[PDB]
């Protein structure tokens, strides 16, 4: 099974440097051409460049938009691909995917899940996790909703799970909204039967790696 | 740079119906590749070399076309196919992608389940008060949420966030948040959330009285 895993993305100051890494597995690394493609938060997909297989001793190619700034390299002994980004700017803020070429300038048969890069002068702020609970259970309605409000954080992203992954049915984690303060805020909700409120426990596991903030808040 | 232009850029089609997406290259290309991007996930190879289906891709997907004009087809659309699709070429430097085509399914009208949540004690002690209103599992996504404080209609002091269509039931969910300071929050009693939606005969209102939760 082919596996591509990106890491290294985070908040970067405008005009700064950052280095992303892509660890592979499940296939012979040096036999394939490795690429880098990025996606701005709602826009399209833009190819950045590649580094050939040892059928060129690591021949590289880059798009005009990043040539001179970004540099691709690989380490055979580690089955890892790298993207050195320099002179970063606002328009470089995107999710960076390392992809695998089936052949030579063919197509991208495999993709990683991506690592988010944020080019901003703003600072890192961990979120506050507040519980979302109704005023009263109400025996009339058979279904009740609970939740957690992950407020005031920067930058993206934040991870939210319920009862350590045990509860997944009925969960709806909403996309973050950028508040007038430049800080994000999002709500993660879950619907459960009213016959459970006061019987079993409900905890939301919030992780904001950028600020090293992991919070397990109890709702009921 | 060979520019690929997709059409249409958006589609809403009933389950089992046909979806046909077009990809036009500004200059002739040898092959066109299609990727599918499901919500929250990275793009995945759907069709390569114009008409070859990647491994595991179901029979409802197909590809055709030559030179400058290409076509991607889903003969019997399913909720699991909700996503944005992209065409790609590598016949010129650099390899480009089309702008993408958003595909969503159409289902029967489903009224939203409205819930309101008062601000927590822990937050209130910090000086602010967030009041959340939830609209769960509805269709279509067109929904109107109005906040009322002591029956006074609010505006500009709230923010909405809607989820991508769910493949399990083909519905949407909406989160509305009203933010006030603790002091402003404490000088009013009735906090209400009025919801207008096609699946509701009359607007649904969910509320609570401050001090009473």
């Amino acid at each position: 099974e082919v596996q591509l895993l990106e890491s290294g993305g985070g908040l970067v100051q405008p005009g700064g440097s950052l280095r992303l890494s892509c660890a592979t597995s499940g296939f012979t690394f040096t036999d394939y051409y490795m690429n880098w493609v990025r996606q701005a938060p709602g826009k399209g997909l833009e190819w950045l460049g590649f580094i050939g297989n040892k059928a060129n001793g690591y021949t590289t190619e880059y798009s005009a938009s990043v040539k001179g700034r970004f540099t691709i390299s690989r380490d055979k002994s580690k089955s890892t691909l790298y993207l050195q980004m320099n002179t970063l700017q606002a328009e470089d803020s995107a999710i960076y995917y390392c992809t695998r070429d089936r052949g030579l300038r063919f197509y991208f048969d495999y993709w990683g899940q991506g690592t988010l890069v944020t080019v901003s002068s703003a600072s890192t702020k961990g979120p506050s996790v507040f519980p979302l609970a109704p005023c009263s259970r109400s025996t009339s309605e058979s279904t009740a909703a609970l939740g957690c409000l992950v407020k005031d954080y920067f930058p993206e992203p934040v991870t939210v799970s319920w009862n350590s992954g045990a509860l997944t049915s009925g969960v709806h984690t909403f996309p973050a909204v950028l508040q007038s303060s430049g800080l994000y805020s999002l709500s993660s909700v879950v619907t459960v039967p009213s016959s459970s409120l006061g019987t079993k426990t409900y905890t939301c596991n919030v992780d904001h790696k950028p600020s090293n903030t992991k919070v397990d808040k109890r709702v009921e | 740079q060979t520019v690929l232009t997709q059409s249409p850029s958006s589609l809403s089609v009933s389950v089992g119906d046909r979806v046909t997406i077009t990809c036009r290259a500004s200059s002739s290309v040898t092959y066109i590749h299609w990727y599918q991007q499901k919500p929250g996930l990275a793009p995945k190879s759907l069709i390569y070399a114009t008409s070859n289906l990647a491994s595991g891709v179901p029979s409802r997907f197909s590809g055709s076309g030559s030179g400058t004009d290409y076509t991607f087809t889903i003969s019997s659309l399913q909720p699991e196919d909700i996503a944005t699709y992209y065409c790609q070429h590598w016949s010129s430097k650099p390899p480009t992608f089309g702008q993408g085509t958003k595909v969503e399914v159409k289902r029967t009208v489903a009224a939203p389940s409205v819930f309101i949540f008062p601000p927590s004690d822990e937050q209130l002690k910090s000086g602010t008060a967030s009041v959340v209103c939830l609209l769960n599992n509805f269709y279509p996504r067109e929904a109107k949420v109005q906040w009322k404080v002591d029956n006074a209609l609010q505006s500009g002091n709230s923010q909405e966030s809607v989820t991508e269509q769910d493949s399990k039931d083909s519905t949407y969910s909406l989160s509305s948040t009203l933010t006030l300071s603790k002091a402003d929050y404490e000088k009013h009693k009735v906090y209400a959330c009025e919801v207008t939606h096609q699946g509701l005969s009359s607007p649904v209102t969910k509320s609570f009285n401050r001090g009473e939760c």
